[PDB]
């Protein structure tokens, strides 16, 4: 999981 | 749930050109990255469906892969080496922005880019 | 006039619709984003929200002053975050589209 400036999404790792 | 259409590989409105630098970017630079063991996730466009990543194309709006770069070079899509290099930078940048530092996909992209920079350093003089 | 309206309805509106624009559309809320040292480091905050409000409220004297605020926003990101960071790469994509629009002023 990655967070940038409040926005969060699933990475390829998860 | 669905993958977007892939980036274009030819354009009648875009001026075509073939230079020794663009020949080197196909025969030497791209061939080296393509044959690398860490190249398989970068050969086709990111398949967000098979990877179960519904957010990938909600974040990345200008995708790029080596298969697109390969077809563009074979179709003389680029006018000069900078435009081709810019697609390489987009491919790496997308991976760094979407994934965490230290992920497998990022370690793999970092290794490819280092070899990419190794060949770009010896890009031939345009004749 | 013609150069200030071009930066409001073309330049600012293009960058606002860009994919990597959401961190820069508003001032950095360091309390919400949990960045206690942001405003200790950034002494001249700038964002696309305030630049928008300065163009549509007649705050600039010429197009050169508006370019400064855009560079200040890009700089404050290149100052606070490590080179090659994801957020830094996002700011470099906006600046490249910015320098391409200013080149056709
Ligand atoms: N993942």
């Amino acid at each position: 999981w990655k967070t940038i400036a409040g926005k969060t999404w699933r990475t390829k790792q998860c | 749930s669905t993958n977007p259409p892939p980036p274009e590989t030819s354009n009648p409105n875009k001026p075509k050109r073939q230079t020794n630098q663009l020949q080197y970017l196909l025969r030497v630079v791209l061939k080296t990255l393509w044959k690398h063991q860490f190249a398989w996730p970068f050969q086709q466009p990111v398949d967000a469906v098979k990877l179960n990543l519904p957010d990938y194309y909600k974040i990345i709006k200008t995708p790029m892969d080596m298969g697109t770069i390969k077809k563009r070079l074979e179709n003389n899509y680029y006018w000069n080496a900078q435009e081709c290099i810019q697609d390489f930078n987009t491919m790496f940048t997308n991976c760094y922005i979407y994934n965490k530092p230290g992920d497998d996909i990022v370690l793999m992209a970092e290794a490819l880019e280092k070899l990419f920079l190794q060949k770009i350093n010896e890009l031939p003089t345009e004749e």
